[PDB]
């Protein structure tokens, strides 16, 4: 019976970006997008790596590390299997449900330096690759006569367990900013006055008219809550002649992607896990 | 079964797929814990 | 539980920590609290809150204070009678507000809970007002910013 | 483990407050839940509360009026929750397909 | 139902500030019956000016005769506390004190040691 | 040490563009006229960049 009804309604998109605009619902809710998707909508990332042949000036577990750290395409990770299930195999090797592996070989036979990059790893499976965007994300650096051999099994994460395996290059929203004017105390303000007023703000939010020279809200979006143009009026004297509050529906959220998954499909694959977890929660009866 | 000094595979568990060496009782490649399972638990 | 009253001073060790004041010193500032955030302060309380303190006004409905969650942290009956808070029943009539007379008379009044009942149930007061407390801070927030050291050029040359 | 998600205890002194356990849950789900729980007319008081900080396991209280009992809007809140996923869902759906 | 009914005007503020950051322990007396009242209430919410009337009543329960907490709508401010001291009336609704000053013929009804409400209503 | 690959606050991936941080600085780009055509915005992910050494060629000679 009870029941809110959320509206969106996009205003950039792009693989990576989108800044999409909810109104009314309540900020519980945006929230929790924001929280699921920094922590739980899964990826696929490197997580065994075994080396047969380092050579190089850079220590073992320092190439681990850094491995997996990149980012790998995982469309196909909301339907693999987190190995732990997974009992179709003993957790070595491609598995076409759980896991993919990524042979990588370099030795540099030259003088200039070999820079083992990350378009040199290549996999099994021709959906998991790494994420291409011009030339890489530099594992290690190689001279005359330095080996790297290595194997590593790829596998789906959920980003809190490490943040290797987390979608997102921040998520965030903004209340979204309501701002009156008390239009009439400010026009007891002498002209050197407001142009005191308007430059005291950090960002900008208000400024002047052409004309009537009248503070003149120009950009309600960009009011980070400081604040800054509030506490200088009072010191000015003239108490609430802006006064400016959170609007508490309207957010306006960001979203933005490490590559892994497109923007888009982070939001609508957030919805889909919150719904499997509350759907799990049910207590019948 | 087994015998000392074998390179062995943990199939199931939270540690899967990590290899492992058998001291007596495996011990991991490079982590120190030293862990004992079943036969059922360990593969080639 | 028996080494509560000091062989050295005579008052309690358990003496108040630098959170704990600044909590209850941001939270005794703010006397009357919202419906969402009292119900969610009681959580870590001991029992539920019947009677709310502001049923009905222009444009809050159901408000409760600090003084009630102080009553629920309470222990069930106790009477202090300490010429400045009185107590009936876990309910706390009246509690004065000053610049550093508040641990004072938290002192005043965990002494007589002690000397009262016993020392359980300052044991238990204490571990239900300690996360209740950190709890309240948490959501308001505490930091210190330059304007905090703020020279006040008059009063420099002053 | 397999010990149950949720798990029902009534509280014996009050009449119509009852606690559930959610194991292997934390604040994403207690706030939302919370949140719907206070949109309703019968509950009186709802919250959640983590045991300890570092234990995955939220404690939920709910008392109501008479009309309802606990479970009853715990069980209606998710069903609600759930329904207004769905309508953001298509909603977004919607939008991403007009801008391409 | 009702109690005490009564009107008070607003006869001095005993902390002679506005926005103190405290609850405002406004000083009141009676019209016609020569009783002074104390009582905190908050102002943020609930403006005062100095030589206001208002009505003030008295109620133990809300609904008709029995169970407490049909209900009043038509005062718009509302209390709740309890009576700890016959003797002077003293009431303090959840830290907030209120101190009477009536004659004990018109309070004679009043228990030691019950739930009260208070409603008041700016006329 | 070499350009980490993601920045530690938020989780950007950073370590694709040491490169085109020197180069551009091999023109005449004042840091930071140059850190913003790399499209670094937040403040957490232009230290990363602005303050790293990078020890590795020196690592290779000897
Ligand atoms: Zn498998
Ligand atoms: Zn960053």
């Amino acid at each position: 019976t009870y029941q809110r009804f959320p509206t969106v309604k996009i205003r950039e998109l792009k693989d990576d970006y989108a800044k999409f605009e909810l109104r009314e619902t309540d900020v519980s809710m945006a929230n929790a997008l924001r929280r699921v998707m920094i922590s739980e909508v899964p990826t696929m990332a490197i997580h065994l790596v075994k080396i047969e042949v380092n050579s190089s000036v850079l220590n073992d577990e320092f190439i681990a590390q850094r491995l997996s750290l990149i980012p790998l395409t995982s469309e196909r990770a909301m339907s693999m299997r987190f190995c732990q299930d997974c009992e179709d195999c003993n957790g070595d090797e491609h598995c076409e449900f759980c896991s993919v592996e990524f042979p990588l070989s370099a030795k540099c036979v030259t003088d200039q330096t070999l820079d083992v990059t990350s378009r040199d790893l290549y996999s099994a499976d021709p959906t998991v690759t790494p994420v291409d965007f011009h030339k890489g994300i530099i594992i290690a650096k190689l001279r005359r006569g330095q080996e790297l051999k290595l194997k590593a099994l790829a596998r789906k994460g959920i980003g809190k367990d490490h943040a290797k395996w987390s979608p997102a290059a921040t998520v965030t929203y903004m209340y979204e900013p309501d701002i009156i004017i008390n239009e009439e105390m400010m026009n007891t303000l002498t002209d050197e006055e407001k142009i005191d007023l308007i430059e005291s703000s950090p960002t900008k939010v208000f400024g002047i008219d052409p004309v009537t020279g009248q503070v003149v809200v120009v950009d309600p979006e960009a009011y980070t809550y400081d604040e800054e143009v509030i506490k200088k009026a009072e010191a000015m004297g003239k108490p609430g002649l802006i006064e400016i509050h959170p609007k508490h529906d309207s957010f306006v959220f960001t979203v933005e992607s490490t590559g892994a998954l497109k923007a888009s499909q982070l939001v609508l694959n957030a919805i889909d896990i919150l719904k499997q977890k509350l759907d799990a929660i049910r207590l019948s009866d | 079964t087994y015998s000392i000094g074998q390179k062995l595979r943990i199939r199931v568990g939270p540690l899967k797929g990590y290899l492992c060496r058998v001291i007596a009782t495996v011990k991991l490649d490079s982590q120190h814990k030293i862990f004992t399972v079943k036969s059922e638990h360990l593969a080639e | 539980e028996k080494q509560l009253l000091s062989s050295h001073t005579g008052q309690l060790i358990l003496q108040m920590g630098s959170d704990s004041l600044l909590s209850l010193r941001v939270m005794l500032e703010r006397v009357f609290l919202d419906k969402a955030t009292a119900q969610q302060l009681a959580m870590y309380g001991s029992l539920s809150l019947p009677p709310p303190a502001l049923r009905k006004s222009s444009k809050s409905g159901p408000a409760w204070t600090v003084f009630q969650i102080l009553q629920l942290a309470f222990p069930e009956r106790l009477s202090c009678k300490g010429d400045r808070f009185l107590v009936d029943g876990s309910d706390l009539l009246k509690f004065d507000f000053g610049v550093d007379a508040m641990g004072s008379i938290i002192n005043e009044i965990v002494t007589s809970i002690f000397l009262e009942k016993g020392p359980k149930e300052t044991l238990g007061f204490f571990d239900s007002l300690q996360p209740l407390l950190m709890e309240s801070l948490f959501a308001e927030g505490f930091s210190l910013s330059l304007e905090d050291l703020s020279m006040s050029r008059a009063d420099m040359d002053v | 483990e397999g010990t149950k998600k949720v798990s029902y205890d009534r509280d014996t002194k009050i009449i119509n407050a009852a606690s559930f356990t959610v194991e292997r849950e934390d604040h994403t789900i207690g706030n939302i839940v919370r949140m719907q729980l206070h949109r309703d007319e019968n509950v009186l008081f709802a919250g959640y509360q983590l045991p300890h900080p570092l234990k995955y396991k939220i404690i939920v209280r709910i008392h109501t009026t008479s009309q309802s009992s606990p479970m009853q809007a715990y069980n209606q809140a998710i069903n609600d929750l759930d329904k207004e996923l769905d309508y953001l869902k298509n909603q977004f759906e919607a939008e991403v397909a007009k801008f391409s | 139902i009702i109690l005490f009914e009564d009107i008070f005007v607003v006869d001095q503020l005993d902390p002679d500030g506005k926005k103190f950051d405290k609850v405002t322990r406004v000083q009141a007396t009676s019209h016609n019956l020569e009783m002074f009242m104390h009582l905190d209430v908050n102002t943020e919410v609930y403006p005062l000016a100095v030589g206001d009337k208002f009505t003030l009543a008295l109620a133990p329960t809300l609904n008709l005769d029995g169970t407490p907490d049909t209900l009043a709508d038509k005062y718009e401010y509302i209390m709740h506390g309890k009576l700890y001291k016959i003797s002077e009336l003293y009431v303090s609704f959840g830290g907030l004190l209120m101190l009477l000053k009536g004659d004990p013929a018109h309070i004679s009804h009043f228990e030691l040691d019950q739930r009260l409400f208070l409603l008041m209503r700016k006329l | 040490m070499i350009i980490p690959v993601r920045c530690f606050t938020c989780g950007k991936v950073i370590g694709n563009k040491w490169d085109q941080y020197l180069d551009l600085l091999q023109l005449d780009y004042t840091e930071g006229d140059a850190l913003d055509a790399l499209q670094l915005v937040r403040y957490c992910c232009r230290r990363m960049l602005m303050t790293h050494v990078d020890l590795i060629e020196k690592l290779l000679n000897y």
